[PDB]
C-alpha cells in the first residue's frame, strides 16, 4: 500500500526530469550535463506548473508530506546519472524553481501547518557561519548488528540496550563515523517580517530556519529575500529522561529550500508632454508640503534618479548614485525636519540619528559557548540596499562612525573581520544626509579653516553642499506658516486624488533595463561646455567652499 | 446515543425555539454577519438571557467545558442539513463575549474551581509560540492498524508514552492527528484601582490550549474572560511525587450625564470662570502657579512642590509609568530581552518607556542622567516614535504621547518647553503654606468621566482668522524696547488646542485670545539676562 | 567492502635500488625528510595502487605501525630520532587546480 505510492511518486518525478518540450533527443541531456558538472554550479530547474498540469494531486501530496518526501528524494532521487562510477562521489544534489505563480500569504502561514510549503519572504537578519556540531550517523559494529534506516536523526543516541558488548557508555570514546554521515552544509538565518507590510505597531516575530549550502555566498545580510518484537520486550524498563525534548520541540521546526494600467500611468508622461512648461510645473508637483527651499529641494529631486552601469569587463566599479549633504540650521529648529517629507516612500531606512546603541553594523563574536547577544550583522545601513536611505544627525560620526562611513562610502562594501567571521557585501544605496554647525553659523565672516571643526576626508567625497539664505520677501515669510495650516482648513477644501506621486516615480525604475541608445552627439556637447564651467569657477564671484 | 448523567439538552428551548421564530421577528448586523461572510469563530454577546432567567445561565457557567461544546455542535449540526454546501472542514466555536465581571477580582476565591471568571489589566511578558501535541493516538502491533476510537473528547494524552518507538514525530505527526498546537505564555497584571497599597498584587499566568493566540494583540487594556483550571505540580521530575500545592492559570476563550455637560456650557460665559477653575482645580498645589500651565491646560531647591507636582499627575491618572535615573542604567529602562538559565526558554522584554504610549511619565532629574543613555528620548523627542533596535527586534515602538517636565550652548532647543524657578525672596508668600495645608489637613466619580467620555468626540479646528495672529506678533513687539526667528513659535499651535479643548468649545471667541500672547512674555523672560 | 585485499595486507603487518640507499636515509644527523614517489607506489605492490583513491584513511594506521617493525628490528640505537615518523605519501594524479575549493568533496 505505502510501497506501491512510495515507487509511483518516485517513478512520476523521475520521468518528468527529462521534457517533451524543447525539442527532442539527447542533445539537451548534454548540454545541461555540459552546463551543470563543467562550472559545478549545480543549478537546474522544471516547471511546477506544468507538473501539476499533468497530476495535481502530487502537488498536494508533496503539500501535505514534505517531511515524507524529503529523504526519499534525497536518495532514490540520485539514479539519473545511470553511472556507477559517479554515485559514490556525489554527497548532495541541488535543485531550485523560479518565477513561481502560486504562493501563500504569511499571515496565512500559521505555525499550526507544520510540514507544508512556505516561500522565504522578509529581512536578512542575523547571519550565522557554518558550525560542524554532530548530526546524524551510527556507529554500529557490523559483526554485531546489520543497518537499518531507523537511527538518530538528530543528536540523540541509540535507544536499543541489545549485545551489551559495546552498549554500555559509561566511558568516554570518541569513534566519529566520519566515512557514514549527513555533514555537507548548513547555516542558520532568523529572517524578521517584512517591516513595510508590517503596521505602525509591529512586533516583530523571528523565523528560526535553517538554510543548506544553497544559502551560503548567496543572501546578503539586511536585505529582501528575492530568488515487529519478539521475547516480550514490554515497557517498564528504566532509562526515560527529558532532556532531549524540552530543547528542540520548543521551536519551530520546517524546511524551505530556494497591461493597460501600465499604458495608462506613461500615457500621462506623452500626452502632458504638448503643455508648455512642462518641466517646471514636473518639480512643484513633487513636493505638495514644502514652502521656500526651491534650491534645497532641487538637488533632492534629482536624487531620486539613478542608474549605475555593470562591471562587464572586470574593470572598475562606475559609481551611479548621488551623496549629497545639505548644511542648514544651526541646530535649532533644524530645517532637517524638511527630511521628513522623504520618509514617505518606499525602500528607505528611518534613521535614528547616531547616538544609538546600534548592534548592526558593529557585528560581534557569536559563540560565547552556549549564544551572545550581538550577532554578525551590518544591517545599520544596508537596509536600504537597492534603495535610498536617509541618515539622520550626520554631526554624530565624531569617533565611532567616522571610521566606519568613509569604508562604506568609498568601497560600497564592508569587510568585516573577528576572527570567525569574514566577508564582503554590497550596499549599493545613496546617502541622503543633512550636517548642521556645533553651535551656529559662523563662517560668514571667519574663514572655514578649522572653524567648520568637522571631519574633511568624508565631506570631501560629498557630491554637493547646499545653503540657506533667509532674506526678508515679506510675500514668501507671511506665507511659510500658512501653507502649513492650509491642511487643517479641510472642512471647504477636498483635495481629489489623481495620481499616486510615488508610483509614477517607480514607472521609472523598470525603465532602466530598457536601452536609452543616446548618440555620443548630445553627451560631448556639455563636455564641450565644461571647460568653460572649470575655468569661470575663478571669476571672483562670492567663495562658499574651494572643491574644484 | 446520549448519557443522562449531565442532563443537557440541546439549548433546552428546542420546544420554545419555534414561537421564538414566529414571535421574535414580528441589530441585524449580528444575523447578517453569519450569512453573508462566513466568518468561522461566531462571537455571541453577553447572556442576555440572565436578564430574563437566572437559571438559564446559572446552568452554562457552573460546568463550562460541559457547556461550549454542546453550543459549538448544536450550532454546527443545524446548518450541515440546512446548507449543505458550506464549509464543514473549519469548525466553528462559539465564544462568550464580555461575559459577567466577577465580582471582587482581588478576591478571587478558590471555591470557584470551574468558572469563567474576567480579569483586568494589562500584558507584561509575551511567550514565543509554544507547539504541543494535540489529539495523540497510539500505535498498535498488528500490522499497525488504527481504527478510529478516541473521537469522543474527554481523553488525556499523557507524556512519558513516547519514550519508546520516536518514529511517531516522524510517522504519527500527520496520519494520527498529530500536529502542533499554538500555546502564548501570558502574564496579566490586576488592576487594583487605585487601592489604599495593602497586600500585594496578584499575577495571573495567561496561557491556555486554545489557538486564537496572537489574534488578540497583547499590550493592551484586558478584558479577558476566562475559565480557570489547576494542574499538580510535580515535586521533582525524577520522581512521581507531588505536592499539595497547584499553580492557578486562566483559560484563554475571548475575541443624566449629558445633563450636567450643558450647565457647564452656561455657566462658562461668566468672566470669573478663570478663576473659580483654578482654585478648585488641584486645589493641594502651592505657589509658583505658572508651572501649573502646562499641567492644568494638558490634562483638562528640588521636590519643592515639584516632586509631589508630578504625585499628582501619577495619583490623578493611573495611566502612565513614574521612574527615575542614578538607579538604571540604558539597559535598566527597555530592551531588557533575556532567557531564564533555569528553564532554558527565551524572553522578549519591553521597556517602560515603550509602555508609555497615550500618556504622560514622570521623569526628574533628568540633568544627572548619563550621555550614554538619553539616547532613545532623543528620538522620541525628535521623531515622536521609540525605535528599538536589537539583535531580536530591529523595528519602531509607537510613541503618540506627550511628556513634559521642568529644568533649573544653545542646543537645548531639543525639550519641548524650558521654563526656571525663579526666587521673588518674598517671605509673605511662604506664610500661606502653614494656613492653606497645615489647618486644612461620591464626587471622585464625576471628576473621572470628563478625560474618558467627553473629549472622545472633541476635535477642535482652526479658523481662518485665528492663525496669522501670533505670526503678526512677534515681528512688530520684538524691537520695541531693546530667539523669535525659528519655527519655534509655529509649533505653539499644538499648545493653543487646549484652549479650544475647555469648555468642549470648537469656536474662538475673546476668552483664550490674549492668553496665548502673553506666553510669549513669560518665556522671554526666563531666556532674557 | 572486499576482504582479498584486506586481510594480505593486515599480514604484511605481522629501481629498487633507491628504496635500498633511502631507507638507510636517515640517521644521527637527523636530516628529517623522506621523499616517496607516487608511481613507485602502483610499482611494488599493484593491489594498493587502485584502493589508494578510495580507501587512503587505513594506510595512515598502517604507516606509523609498520615503520617501527623495520627499523626496531635492525637496530635499537637508532630509536631515538625525533621519535616518530610521518606519512609522506607523494601526489595522487586528479589534481584540482581551481575546483577543490569546495566542501562538497569532504
Amino acid at each position: 500500500v505505502r510501497d506501491e505510492v512510495a515507487e509511483k511518486c518516485q517513478k512520476l518525478f523521475l520521468d518528468f526530469l527529462e521534457e517533451f518540450q524543447s525539442s527532442d533527443g539527447e542533445i539537451k541531456y548534454l548540454q545541461l550535463a555540459e552546463e551543470l558538472i563543467r562550472p559545478e554550479r549545480n543549478t537546474l530547474v522544471v516547471s511546477f506548473v506544468d507538473l501539476e498540469q499533468f497530476n495535481q494531486q502530487l502537488s498536494t501530496t508533496i503539500q501535505e508530506e514534505f517531511y515524507r518526501v524529503y529523504p526519499y528524494l534525497c536518495r532514490a532521487l540520485k539514479t539519473f546519472v545511470k553511472d556507477r562510477k559517479e554515485i559514490p562521489l556525489a554527497k548532495d544534489f541541488y535543485v531550485a524553481f523560479q518565477d513561481l505563480p502560486t504562493r501563500h500569504k504569511i499571515r496565512e502561514l500559521t505555525s499550526s501547518r507544520i510540514g507544508l510549503l512556505t516561500r522565504i519572504s522578509g529581512q536578512v537578519v542575523r547571519t550565522h557561519p557554518v558550525h560542524p556540531e554532530l548530526v546524524s550517523g551510527t556507529f554500529l559494529c557490523l559483526d554485531c548488528q546489520t543497518v537499518i534506516r531507523d537511527v538518530e536523526q538528530q543528536f540523540k543516541y541509540t535507544q536499543p540496550n541489545i549485545c551489551r558488548n559495546p552498549v554500555c557508555a559509561n566511558r568516554r570514546r570518541f569513534l566519529l563515523d566520519t566515512n557514514k554521515s549527513r555533514f555537507v552544509d548548513f547555516q542558520k538565518v532568523r529572517i524578521q517580517e517584512t517591516q513595510a507590510e508590517l503596521p505602525r505597531g509591529s512586533i516583530p516575530r523571528s523565523l528560526e530556519v535553517i538554510l543548506r549550502a544553497e544559502a551560503v555566498e548567496s543572501a546578503q545580510a539586511g536585505d529582501k529575500c528575492d530568488f515487529g518484537v519478539d521475547g516480550y520486550e514490554t515497557e517498564g524498563i528504566r532509562g526515560l529522561r527529558a532532556l532531549g525534548v524540552r530543547d528542540l520541540s520548543y521551536r519551530l521546526v520546517f524546511l524551505a529550500c530556494c497591461n493597460q494600467m501600465t499604458v495608462k500611468e506613461w500615457e500621462k508622461v506623452f500626452e502632458m508632454s504638448q503643455d508648455k512648461n512642462l518641466y517646471h510645473n514636473l518639480c512643484t508637483s513633487l513636493f505638495p508640503t514644502i514652502h521656500g527651499n526651491d534650491e534645497v529641494k532641487r538637488g533632492v529631486l534629482l536624487m531620486l534618479f539613478g542608474g549605475v552601469p555593470k562591471t562587464t569587463g572586470e574593470g572598475t566599479s562606475l559609481r551611479g548614485d548621488i551623496n549629497v549633504c545639505i548644511v542648514g540650521d544651526p541646530s535649532t529648529a533644524k530645517s532637517q525636519f524638511l527630511k521628513h517629507v522623504e520618509e514617505f516612500s518606499p525602500r528607505a531606512v528611518y534613521t535614528s540619528g547616531k547616538a544609538s546603541s546600534a548592534a548592526g553594523l558593529t557585528a560581534a563574536v557569536v559563540r560565547d559557548e552556549e549564544s551572545h547577544e550581538f550577532v554578525i550583522e551590518a544591517g545599520a545601513l544596508m537596509l536600504a540596499d537597492n534603495g535610498v536611505c536617509c541618515i539622520d544627525e550626520f554631526d554624530k560620526m565624531d569617533v565611532r562612525d567616522q571610521v566606519a562611513i568613509h569604508e562604506a562610502m568609498e568601497q560600497q562594501t564592508i569587510s568585516i573581520t573577528k576572527a570567525g567571521v569574514k566577508a564582503t557585501l554590497n550596499a549599493r544605496t545613496s546617502i541622503l544626509a543633512a550636517a548642521n554647525p556645533i553651535s551656529g553659523h559662523y563662517d560668514r565672516s571667519k574663514s572655514l579653516k578649522q572653524n567648520i571643526n568637522l571631519s574633511a576626508p568624508i565631506m570631501s567625497r560629498f557630491d554637493l553642499f547646499f545653503i540657506l539664505v533667509d532674506e526678508c520677501n515679506e510675500v514668501t515669510d507671511y506665507a511659510i506658516a500658512r501653507r502649513i495650516v492650509d491642511l487643517h482648513s479641510r472642512i471647504e477644501e477636498s483635495i481629489d486624488r489623481v495620481y499616486s506621486l510615488d508610483d509614477i516615480r517607480r514607472y521609472l525604475l523598470f525603465a532602466r533595463q530598457f536601452k536609452p541608445k543616446i548618440s555620443k552627439e548630445s553627451e560631448d556637447f556639455i563636455v564641450e561646455q565644461y571647460k568653460h564651467l572649470r575655468q569661470r569657477d575663478g571669476s571672483g564671484v562670492t567663495k562658499s567652499s574651494w572643491r574644484i | 446515543l446520549v448519557i443522562w448523567g449531565t442532563d443537557v439538552n440541546v439549548a433546552a428551548c428546542k420546544e420554545n425555539f419555534q414561537r421564538f421564530l414566529q414571535r421574535f421577528i414580528d441589530y441585524m448586523q449580528r444575523l447578517g454577519e453569519i450569512n453573508v461572510i462566513g466568518e468561522p469563530f461566531l462571537n455571541v454577546n453577553c447572556e442576555h438571557i440572565k436578564s430574563f432567567d437566572k437559571n438559564l445561565y446559572r446552568q452554562l457557567i457552573s460546568y463550562p467545558q460541559e457547556v461550549i461544546p454542546t453550543f459549538d455542535m448544536a450550532v454546527n449540526e443545524i446548518f450541515f442539513d440546512r446548507y449543505p454546501d458550506s464549509i464543514l472542514e473549519h469548525q466553528i466555536q462559539v465564544r462568550p463575549f464580555n461575559a459577567l465581571k466577577t465580582k471582587n477580582m482581588r478576591n478571587l476565591n478558590p471555591e470557584d474551581i470551574d468558572q469563567l471568571i474576567t480579569i483586568s489589566g494589562m500584558v507584561i511578558r509575551t511567550s514565543q509560540l509554544i507547539p504541543e501535541m494535540q489529539e495523540a493516538f497510539f500505535q498498535c502491533q498488528v500490522c499497525a492498524h488504527t481504527t478510529r476510537v478516541e473521537m469522543d473528547r474527554g481523553r488525556i494524552a499523557e507524556p512519558s508514552v513516547c519514550g519508546r518507538c520516536h518514529t511517531t514525530h516522524s510517522m504519527a505527526l500527520i496520519h494520527n492527528r498529530s500536529l502542533f498546537s499554538d500555546k502564548q505564555m501570558i502574564k496579566l497584571q490586576e488592576s487594583p484601582e487605585d487601592m489604599p497599597a495593602g497586600q500585594t498584587p496578584h499575577t495571573v499566568i495567561l496561557f491556555a490550549h486554545n489557538d486564537l493566540v496572537d489574534k488578540v494583540q497583547p499590550g493592551d487594556r484586558v478584558n479577558v474572560t476566562g475559565i480557570y483550571r489547576a494542574v499538580p505540580i510535580r515535586v521533582n521530575p525524577r520522581v512521581s511525587n507531588v505536592k499539595s500545592v497547584y499553580k492557578t492559570h486562566i483559560d484563554v476563550i475571548h475575541y443624566f450625564s449629558e445633563k450636567r455637560v450643558e450647565l457647564l456650557k452656561e455657566l462658562s460665559r461668566k468672566p470669573d470662570i478663570y478663576e473659580r477653575l483654578a482654585s478648585a482645580l488641584a486645589p493641594s498645589i502651592y505657589e509658583h502657579e505658572d508651572i501649573k500651565k502646562g499641567i492644568l491646560l494638558q490634562l483638562f531647591d528640588p521636590g519643592t512642590s515639584k516632586s509631589q507636582l508630578l504625585q499628582y499627575v501619577y495619583n490623578l491618572v493611573p495611566r502612565g509609568q513614574y521612574t527615575s535615573g542614578k538607579g538604571s542604567s540604558a539597559v535598566g529602562l527597555t530592551a531588557y530581552v533575556m532567557k531564564d538559565p533555569e528553564t532554558r526558554q527565551l524572553v522578549l522584554q519591553t521597556g517602560a518607556l515603550v509602555l508609555s504610549d497615550n500618556g504622560i511619565c514622570c521623569i526628574d532629574e533628568f540633568d544627572k542622567m548619563n550621555e550614554s543613555t538619553r539616547s532613545v528620548l532623543h528620538e522620541v523627542m525628535e521623531q515622536q516614535t521609540l525605535s528599538i533596535a536589537k539583535a531580536g527586534i530591529i523595528c519602531q515602538l509607537n510613541a503618540r504621547t506627550s511628556v513634559l517636565a521642568a529644568a533649573n550652548h544653545t542646543l537645548l532647543s531639543r525639550f519641548d518647553l524650558i521654563f526656571l524657578l525663579l526666587d521673588p525672596q518674598d517671605e509673605a508668600y511662604d506664610r500661606r503654606l502653614a494656613h492653606h495645608l497645615v489647618a486644612l489637613y461620591l464626587d471622585m466619580a464625576v471628576l473621572k468621566d470628563y478625560i474618558a467620555y467627553a473629549h472622545s468626540t472633541i476635535m477642535p479646528r482652526l479658523s481662518e482668522e485665528a492663525s496669522q495672529a501670533l505670526i503678526e506678533a512677534y515681528v512688530d513687539m520684538r524691537k520695541i524696547g531693546s530667539s523669535a526667528y525659528p519655527r519655534q513659535l509655529e509649533s505653539l499651535i499644538r499648545l493653543a488646542e487646549a484652549h479650544a479643548k475647555v469648555r468642549l468649545s470648537n469656536k474662538v471667541e475673546a476668552i483664550d485670545v490674549e492668553e496665548a500672547k502673553r506666553l510669549h512674555r513669560e518665556a522671554l523672560k526666563q531666556s532674557a539676562t | 567492502p572486499r576482504l582479498e585485499i584486506h586481510h594480505r595486507f593486515k599480514n604484511f603487518l605481522r629501481g629498487h635500488n633507491v628504496f635500498k640507499e633511502r631507507i638507510s636515509d636517515m640517521c644521527k644527523e637527523n636530516r628529517e625528510s623522506l621523499v616517496v614517489n607516487y608511481e613507485d607506489l602502483a610499482a611494488r605492490e599493484h593491489v594498493l595502487a587502485y584502493f589508494l583513491p578510495e580507501a587512503p584513511a587505513e594506510l595512515l594506521q598502517i604507516f606509523d605501525e609498520a615503520a617501527l617493525e623495520v627499523v626496531l628490528a635492525m637496530y635499537p640505537k637508532y630509536d631515538r630520532i625525533t621519535n616518530h615518523i610521518h606519512v609522506r605519501i607523494s601526489h595522487l594524479p586528479l589534481v584540482e587546480e581551481l575546483r577543490s575549493l569546495r566542501q562538497l568533496h569532504l
